[PDB]
């Protein structure tokens, strides 16, 4: 339940989409079903990767060693580009995918 | 072990802990004397954390000058109580025990072995991974 | 009765995650069941 | 003007957790006008503060009271008129966090702005309307003056 709530993109909630994305991006997300299908595919493959991770780490230890520190890189991007976490963003989900 | 092999040591480590304590205030002359030992100083004296009744700079300000580039790091002082992260003062530490280096500036927390030691994720490790070996060398020398 | 080459057998409950039996519940969470694991002072792997 | 916030606060506690630092004390204060809670680290050694003390607090983007940016560089020789002359305790810091009670849909009715004055932490919590002038990573001056 937590995985679905935290990782499954919710293109159904107009209020949440307004809060997070800009109006044009919200219109694009809600209007056409192709982007919605792409987001659903993203979540589906993430669920498959979740099962793969479950197989790889039966003990459930989430700590792993990997080349790039994505969290720190995201923080660096936020600080470099003065990303305001309060205003809606102009980053479009299919661009992300 | 994908972690720094050399870190801050006995005198420098204890003195940086004392220096980064919250209640360290440096007068103008002391601040200039310390700034004389910054090889990477840009020559601009930072605005003191306290302007009146007297101009006073903090050890955190001076160490923010020491810190290279704009690295970002989160650590916890050795004396960090486990319940603080769940308490109402999570982002404002009563004991100044949560280390938050943001945009290359130390805004809170007391530095210690956990932050400046050989442990992975240390401030020095992030400095090496972000700025490179030369800038991390200047960092080790400037702290010392 | 019993298997040769095994002198003593100790039975105890493990207090560490590695020796605990980790399963995935219906909700999908990782639950560390406390199960009975026994060790031996001798080795007969095929028979055991 | 460049005054992001202004009010009068009354000290309620001086160190509820305890005197953790000798020269720094954490005042817990409340404002009667805007009903704002304040937590502030103050250098009591040079600016002693006692329980029940009332003080005017001003959080401003600049000291020149002309809209000119301070540039964040020390400049004691500057003779430009400064609003710091009227106040007793002046601190320079950076607002590093702005939390709110906003949910996924509704906006934030209550906001909490965190500022770091070179390690001395301040937390101004209250109605979101009064804290609209705070933007993260923005330098800010804190001005305090005891009121008799």
């Amino acid at each position: 339940k937590a995985f679905e709530k935290k990782f499954r993109f919710d293109y159904t909630n107009e209020r949440a989409l307004r809060r997070t994305l800009q109006e044009d991006l919200v219109k694009d997300v809600l209007s056409n079903a192709h982007i919605q299908n792409e987001l659903e595919r993203e979540f589906e493959r993430m669920r498959e990767d979740r099962e793969v991770l479950r197989v790889i780490f039966p003990t459930g230890d989430s700590k792993v060693v990997l080349p790039c520190n994505l969290l720190r890189m995201i923080w660096n991007a936020q600080k470099i580009f003065h990303i305001n976490p309060r205003l809606p963003s102009d980053l479009h989900p299919i661009k992300v995918v | 072990s994908n972690r720094p092999v050399m870190g801050i040591v006995q005198d420098t480590l204890t003195a940086v802990r004392k220096f980064t304590k919250r209640d360290v205030f440096l007068e103008r002359g002391e601040v200039m004397n310390l700034l004389m030992f910054l090889s990477t100083w840009d020559g601009k004296v930072p605005q003191p954390a306290i302007l009146k009744p007297r101009p006073l700079w903090t050890g955190k300000q001076i160490f923010s000058l020491i810190i290279p580039g704009h690295i970002n790091c989160i650590r916890t002082h050795s004396t960090h109580p486990d319940d603080e992260d769940s308490g109402p003062y999570k982002h404002i530490s009563p004991g100044d025990t949560k280390v938050v280096v943001e945009n290359g500036e130390l805004i809170m927390g007391i530095l210690c072995k956990k932050s400046l030691g050989t442990s992975a994720g240390s401030l020095v490790h992030i400095s090496y991974l972000e700025m490179g070996h030369d800038i991390t060398r200047l960092f080790y020398s400037n702290i010392q | 009765q019993g298997i040769e080459q095994i002198s003593k057998v100790y039975m105890h409950l493990p207090q560490t995650d590695n020796k605990k039996k980790i399963i995935i519940t219906e909700d999908g969470e990782f639950k560390a069941l406390q199960e009975w694991i026994l060790e031996t002072d001798g080795v007969s792997l095929m028979r055991v | 003007a460049g005054i992001l916030f202004e009010d009068i606060f009354d000290v309620k506690d001086i160190d509820p957790e305890g005197k953790k630092f000798d020269r720094v004390s954490r005042l817990h204060c409340e404002s009667e006008s805007f009903k704002m809670d304040l937590i502030l680290d103050v250098n009591i050694q040079i600016y002693p503060v006692d329980l029940g003390d009332k003080f005017r607090l001003v959080i401003a983007s600049t000291l020149y009271e002309d809209g000119t940016l301070d540039d964040g560089e020390y400049n004691p020789t500057d003779d430009r008129p400064s609003r710091a002359d009227q106040f007793e305790y002046v601190m320079y810091g950076k607002v590093y966090r702005i939390e709110g009670d906003e949910t996924s849909t509704e906006a934030a009715t209550r906001l909490s702005a965190y500022v770091s004055y070179g390690g001395l932490l301040m937390r101004l919590q209250g109605d979101a309307n009064n804290l609209h002038g705070f933007e993260v990573d923005s330098r800010v001056y804190l001005l305090m003056k005891k009121l008799a």
